[PDB]
């Protein structure tokens, strides 16, 4: 219908600098443009229209400009609360097209994660399985890493991760790790251990537990 | 015969809920002025010739006047919307009856020639100008507004249930101008398509003590 | 206050179909034009169709041309898209927006043969008394539900910095997700913490509180 493109996609851009993405379309609109912002977790919020218009409470730190062909979103001095994934909308001609949004993390400092491990609630014991969960929290750079281990010996079957997206204060990395297992698997071992290996340092940052004393 | 009986009170029902809505305020305009006037020539074209049916004398000066209204709002229309200020022909509320009283006389002093092709030759086109350059503007409208606010598309419609007035009437005396019971079907055609069309839908169909959607 | 009411969850079976609503209250609602765009999971937007509620005018996308049919309700003030067959590939978040300016809630819809099933909220507290900082990190974990999504709070949403979430991540044909808790040591076992949780797609809300531990582990 009407292609339009999108640079960058991927952006990591520190606190106070101005970041910046540009949109160029196939045809010409006639700065019939917009601009808005997807944060996880959230409906979009538009900032801009009309290729500059600014929508009313928008931060007065964005600034929308182009013109026929190729415009762009900016922002100087970005912000913390900065963090998302922003797409160019183009409303010149049907059927509207959407950009392919270009998403924007902020670079923190490097922060190791502050882990911790429970074992199953005696109520879902009861119920029938039991859920061991892990959490590796605020840590900076995204790349983390975790390896299961029980009773010394070590295995990834069956275990449920997920990462979250940049946090909105400490702008930090946190992931889950959950293995999942039964009353039953879990009651045939005693050890049970999370570690996670982050650049940070370069030893695993480690938590145990054992199924008898608990 | 005894079944289509109920094809007069027809005429002589939604021709006056009319004439009344209009003889409210808001609903008193040059458009629903002719509109209006389609009404005296439906329902006297109904309990004064439908029920006979001097008798083919008030049947011309009925149908001779009707496509000669027809003419007119296409061109009121036109000079309307060519004006360069808002959405409502110049033609004054009294010149607007002036012009109205002179439209029954020369429809008395009144073929199709001069009664039916005259009117329907420029009509259709007076009117295709309008449909069309009435399009040009409807988006050379600034997009945002409708979906950033903070003649549009209504106008858009009223030319939509004015446009099918015009294109009801021309499918029903066609053929006979060319059957002479099709053409009586416009009787209760226009306060028909009044309803899901114009504003009249609330206008006359609440005016009956609140018909149905009255928040039921 | 400027709101486009939405669903937020919507199970359908497939062939079937939905008739998905949008209760605008806040602005002249016919002084807008509200269209409908469509958002997968994962990423991307596609925009379904936009009707002009003042007029009827509905200029349709031509992919789902014959597949959704917009239409507004000039008293109720909300508007309606019809999607008729709904399929697989049918299941995203449907977005209504008031010409893209207001976005709305959205409406998780999602096309499946499967049944509905309520979460688990099971609570995790600290292990053995490990007495190990400044703070202490609780969390509850909601195992086993559908469809997408769920609402998870902490405190009735009173507690707020400091807590994550993470994404639903599927596993044997259902849902399971947590969220994660930091506060002072120096508050909570002293001090109430609950963890709330949300299935609308069963319209089923939750509390549970986190007691301290077995006292023995």
């Amino acid at each position: 219908d009407i292609k339009m493109t999108q640079s960058p996609s991927s952006m990591y851009a520190s606190l106070g600098e101005r970041v910046t993405i540009t949109c160029k379309a196939s045809q010409d609109i006639n700065s019939y443009l917009s601009w808005f912002q997807q944060k996880p977790g959230k409906s979009p919020k538009t900032l801009i229209y009309r290729a500059n218009r600014l929508v009313d409470g928008v931060p007065s730190r964005f600034i929308g400009t182009g013109s026929g062909q190729d415009y762009s979103l900016t922002i100087s001095s970005l912000d913390y609360a900065d963090m998302g994934i922003y797409y160019c909308l183009q409303y010149d001609e049907f059927p509207y097209t959407f950009g392919g949004g270009t998403k924007l993390e902020i670079k923190r400092a490097d922060a190791a994660p502050t882990v911790s491990i429970f074992p199953p609630s005696s109520e879902q014991l009861t119920s029938g399985g039991a859920s061991v969960v892990c959490f590796l929290n605020n840590f900076y750079p995204k790349d983390i890493n975790v390896k299961w281990k029980i009773d010394g010996s070590e295995r990834q079957n069956g275990v449920l991760n997920s990462w979250t997206d940049q946090d909105s204060k400490d702008s930090t990395y946190s992931m889950s790790s959950t293995l999942t297992l039964t009353k039953d698997e879990y009651e045939r071992h005693n050890s049970y251990t999370c570690e996670a290996t982050h650049k940070t340092s370069t030893s695993p940052i480690v938590k145990s537990f054992n199924r008898n004393e608990c | 015969g005894i079944v289509m009986s109920l094809i007069v009170l027809a005429i002589v029902f939604g021709n006056v809920l009319v004439i009344t809505a209009i003889a409210f305020e808001r609903l008193q305009t040059v458009t629903n002025y002719f509109i209006t006037s389609l009404a005296c020539a439906d329902l006297v074209m109904g309990l004064a010739v439908v029920p006979f049916g001097f008798w083919t004398s008030i049947d011309v000066l009925c149908v001779t006047a009707s496509i000669e209204t027809l003419c007119v709002i296409a061109v009121d229309r036109y000079f309307a919307i060519t004006s360069p200020f808002k959405y409502q022909s110049l033609l004054t509320k009294n010149k607007a009856r002036v012009i109205i009283l002179m439209v029954w006389i020369v429809s008395g002093l009144t073929s199709s020639i001069v009664s039916f092709y005259v009117p329907l030759v420029i009509m259709v086109f007076v009117y295709s100008r309008v449909f069309q350059e009435a399009k040009r503007q409807l988006q050379k409208i600034d997009k945002s507004e409708g979906r950033f606010h903070v003649f549009c598309l209504k106008e858009h419609k009223a030319l939509k249930t004015l446009g099918i007035i015009m294109g009801t009437f021309t499918l029903c005396w066609l053929p006979f101008f060319i059957l002479n019971w099709i053409g009586y079907v416009n009787s209760g055609f226009n306060p028909l398509i009044y309803c899901r069309s114009p504003d009249f839908r609330i206008a006359f169909q609440e005016l009956l003590c609140l018909r149905r959607s009255s928040l039921k | 206050e400027v709101q486009l009411q939405q669903s937020g969850a919507e199970l359908a079976r497939p062939g079937a179909s939905v008739k998905l609503s949008c209760k605008a209250s806040g602005y002249i609602f016919t002084d807008y034009y509200i269209n409908w765009v469509r958002q997968r999971t994962g990423q991307g937007f596609e925009w379904i169709g936009e009707i002009y509620p003042g007029s009827g005018n509905i200029d349709y996308n031509e992919r789902f041309k014959d597949k959704a049919t917009l239409t507004a309700d000039k008293s109720s003030s909300t508007a309606y898209m019809q999607l008729s067959s709904l399929t697989s590939e049918d299941s995203a978040v449907y977005f209504c927006v008031r010409g893209f300016g207001y976005w709305g809630q959205g409406t998780t819809l999602t096309v499946s043969s499967a049944k509905t099933t309520p979460p688990s909220v099971y609570p995790l507290a600290p292990g053995s008394a490990a007495q190990t900082n400044s703070a202490v990190t609780l969390g509850c974990l909601v195992k086993g539900y559908f469809p997408e999504p769920v609402t998870v709070t902490w405190n009735s949403g009173s507690l707020s910095s400091g807590v994550h979430t993470f994404p639903a991540v599927l596993q044997s044909d259902l849902y399971t997700l947590s969220s994660s808790v930091t506060v002072p040591s120096s508050t909570w076992p002293s001090e109430t913490v609950t963890c709330n949780v949300a299935h609308p797609a069963s319209s089923t809300k939750v509390d549970k509180k986190i007691v301290p531990r077995d006292c023995g582990c």
